[PDB]
RNA sequence: GUGAACAGCCUCUAGUUGAUAGAAUAAUGUAGAUAAGGGAAGUCGGCAAAAUAGAUCCGUAACUUCGGGAUAAGGAUUGGC
RNA sequence: UUUGCUCCACACAAUAUAGAUGGAUACGAAUAAGGCGUCCUUGUGGCGUCGCUGAACCAUAGCAGGCUAGCAACGGUGCACUUGGCGGAAAGGCCUUGGGUGCUUGCUGGCGAAUUGCAAUGUCAUUUUGCGUGGGGAUAAAUCAUUUGUAUACGACUUAGAUGUACAACGGGGUAUUGUAAGCAGUAGAGUAGCCUUGGUUACGAUCUGCUGAGAUUAAGCCUUUGUUGUCUGAUUUGU
């Protein structure tokens, strides 16, 4: 619960971004896969790899995919003021197709 | 039930079901069974 | 680049990414659209909107100051290889 | 819950009073008719009686009602108990049983009262609340936050959430939409350009054909789930 993991998920941005205006979408991913962190890792500390950024938007600020393979390590931060001491930090997979993939832990990074 | 003893002829009507339907209502449904749609459609890739 | 084109649309060099933001997506709006069948019955009034539209070929009336009217009207064709 | 809550009794405090100062004392119906009593032949009966207002009835004497002694009679009345019943229109009252206890002014005595100074409401009722002393009893929720979308401008509404037929994120299946993916191959292809063992071969070629009703998408307010992974005690407030 309060400890270090990495385990790899995949979010349906489709659905989480259905209906949304197209100025938007992507800001609307952003924030939706900080929801994601923090529902996943219990951590209000998201952050976001400039790399997973790039994958978001690498279809303009309408065309986000409809499935994101994520790589979320929640990681213990101490710094300045305790501050949600748990951050979890995200980034991309890069694998092929990010379909028919379950949630796994990652055990090694 | 209701509140008043309807005779109209349109109570008082013995209904006798002749057919209902169970196509898809998430679409434009065109088969009322699975048995059906795989005896239209045969084979598939998938199965079936 | 397309294209007749300093049109529209996309791009290079250069420049900017500046307009208070965040969350929702009720009514009524502003702006943009669509709509069965009918087709101006609406309305002072076809207002608004729609329809037409480029190019090539054919065809083109009354009237006329003989210069026009005229892109009259009305049709056909258009991609790729 | 920094010893909370509630009920009973008691004391002490406040708090006021739409206004106690003997008793709200129960048929129903009619009124050109009735009530009561009585009788029989039980009726729309006979007889008697009454009203002419409650100006009644009951209660009512005692230091705001003291302390005592008797007589008479087994009555009245207060009280706490106790027996059984009836009453739901707002019952929360009505009736009833037995014993105990107090008083009795039904009657006859004994003692007390004063000086509140010639009157001054001259304080006697009930309404809430609080606190203290004992005794009995009980041992939750709601809201915020998160979540749902049968809801929704915001509030509000409807849902879920402490270890499970739980919930969530994925994944699987179903359903649905479109219309046959990429890739590879072809004695397909209008033809065109080369080569020579001149019937083939190489190159270009919209497109066609096969794998392929394939591929893609599918809840975001679709359905379902023996899979994978994870989550599940944060905040505020509420007492008769
Ligand atoms: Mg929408
Ligand atoms: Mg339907
Ligand atoms: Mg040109
Ligand atoms: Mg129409
Ligand atoms: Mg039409
Ligand atoms: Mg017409
Ligand atoms: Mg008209
Ligand atoms: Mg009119
Ligand atoms: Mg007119
Ligand atoms: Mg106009
Ligand atoms: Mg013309
Ligand atoms: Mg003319």
């Amino acid at each position: 619960l309060k400890d270090v993991v990495t385990r790899e998920y995949t979010i349906n941005l489709h659905k989480r971004l259905h209906g949304v205006s197209f100025k938007k979408r992507a800001p609307r991913a952003v924030k939706e896969i900080k929801k994601f962190a923090k529902l996943h890792m219990g951590t209000d500390d998201v952050r976001l790899a400039p790399e997973l950024n790039q994958a978001i938007w690498k279809r303009g600020v309408k065309g986000v995919e409809y499935r994101l393979r994520l790589r979320i390590s929640r990681k213990r931060n101490e710094e300045e003021d305790a501050k949600n001491p748990l951050f979890s930090y995200v980034e991309p997979v890069l694998v092929a197709s990010a379909k028919g993939l379950q949630t796994v832990v990652v055990e090694e990074d | 039930k209701s509140l008043y003893t309807n005779t109209s002829r349109k109570a008082l009507e013995e209904v006798s079901l002749k057919w209902i339907d169970t196509a898809s209502k998430f679409g434009k449904g065109r088969f009322q069974t699975p048995a059906e749609k795989h005896a239209f459609m045969g084979t598939l890739k998938k199965d079936l």
